[PDB]
């Protein structure tokens, strides 16, 4: 079978915590008054959520309502529990209330308002200094949620909300988030295709927090090189081929060998043979102002097949890339 | 009935 693995850091946070903390199935939800909130305008839609800009009429404060769908139920408790556990953490979206429609029974989460600005929208104009600043702010959120025994599992530009005039950032959408229990074989059908780590792609189920660090490296690559997305696969299979064409097949097969991974037969004829392409090869006139030898060293330390070899969120925070961020 | 998912629609401060 595959070689076992444990997160290098924050391994036993859930192990030494009482079941009330991580046992979301047992969480009794405290429902608020739905009559306090009124819809202002449509903010977006997903495959299980409808997001709106709203107003609390009791104080006239702006809020964001996320109406949950019945497609994926009993997964509403995991999200609610994770938001309440992370409440107050640096750059973590604030769950302000939980409400339910008395007739349709459809639940809705009421969040603190943040400017409806995704990271994607800003990167096109961000300078080297703001890429470093916001990347550090994302790392504060990831170190916090990992320290609290939680993997986000959906790190992507869409899940980062920024109010640039206040240089204020929030990590949102905790709908795919999960509690880290060392030894757990998790479902690999998580994250978004372009941000899935090699572990998901080879069906290595005993992954951990380091999955989020791969997704973060994917975002950094996209930002410093102006290539959206950085790894553009046509499916989960081709996604690993796209990674292989950059990191190289040698290190992929060393990874599979190390963890005794049973590689799907489809990969034998599509993976092929590819040498490692140096990070500098992605540098050109339009993006050279966003690249530095520190940015490259840092990127190289995130985008690694072996989940155990990637920097932890706290180790990333200490990298020379962040020396220019003046606290 | 002009309520969306139980929420009334706001118009204007
Ligand atoms: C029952 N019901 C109410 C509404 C509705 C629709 C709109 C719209 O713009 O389409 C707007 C409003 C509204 C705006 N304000 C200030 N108060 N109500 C209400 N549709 N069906």
């Amino acid at each position: 079978g595959p070689v076992p693995s444990r997160a290098r850091v924050y391994t036993d946070v859930n192990t030494h915590r009482p079941s009330e903390y991580w046992d979301y199935e047992s969480h009794v939800v405290e429902w608020g008054n739905q009559d306090d909130y009124q819809l202002v305008r449509k903010l977006g839609r997903g495959k299980y959520s409808e997001v709106f800009e709203a107003i609390n009429i009791t104080n006239n404060e702006k809020v964001v309502v996320k109406i949950l769908k019945p497609v994926k139920k009993k997964k509403i408790k995991r999200e609610i529990k994770i938001l309440e556990n992370l409440r107050g953490g640096p750059n973590i979206i604030t769950l302000a209330d939980i409400v339910k429609d008395p007739v349709s029974r459809t639940p809705a989460l009421v969040f603190e308002h943040v400017n409806n600005t995704d990271f994607k929208q800003l990167y096109q104009t961000l300078t080297d200094y703001d890429i470093r600043f916001y990347m550090y702010e994302i790392l504060k959120a990831l170190d916090y949620c990992h320290s609290m025994g939680i993997m986000h599992r959906d790190v992507k530009p869409h899940n980062v909300m920024i109010d640039h005039e206040h240089r204020k950032l929030r990590l949102i959408d905790w709908g795919l988030a999960e509690f880290y229990h060392p030894g757990q074989e998790y479902n690999v059908r998580v994250a978004s295709r372009y941000f899935k780590g090699p572990e998901l792609l080879v069906d290595y189920q005993m992954y951990d927090y380091s999955l989020d660090m791969w997704s973060l490296g994917c975002m950094l690559a996209s930002m410093i090189f102006r290539k959206e997305p950085f790894f553009h696969g046509h499916d989960n299979y081709d996604q690993l081929v796209r990674i292989a064409k950059v990191l190289g097949t040698e290190d992929l097969y060393d990874y599979i060998d190390k963890y005794n991974i049973e590689l799907d037969p489809r990969f034998n004829d599509i993976l092929g043979r590819h040498s490692r392409k140096r990070w500098e090869r992605f540098v050109h006139s339009e993006n050279q102002h966003l690249v530095s030898p520190e940015a490259l060293d840092f990127l190289d330390k995130l985008l690694r097949y072996d989940h155990q070899s990637r920097l932890t969120a706290r180790e990333a925070m200490e990298h020379p890339y962040f020396y220019t961020v003046v606290k | 009935g002009g309520r969306l998912y139980g929420f009334k629609i706001h118009g204007g401060g």
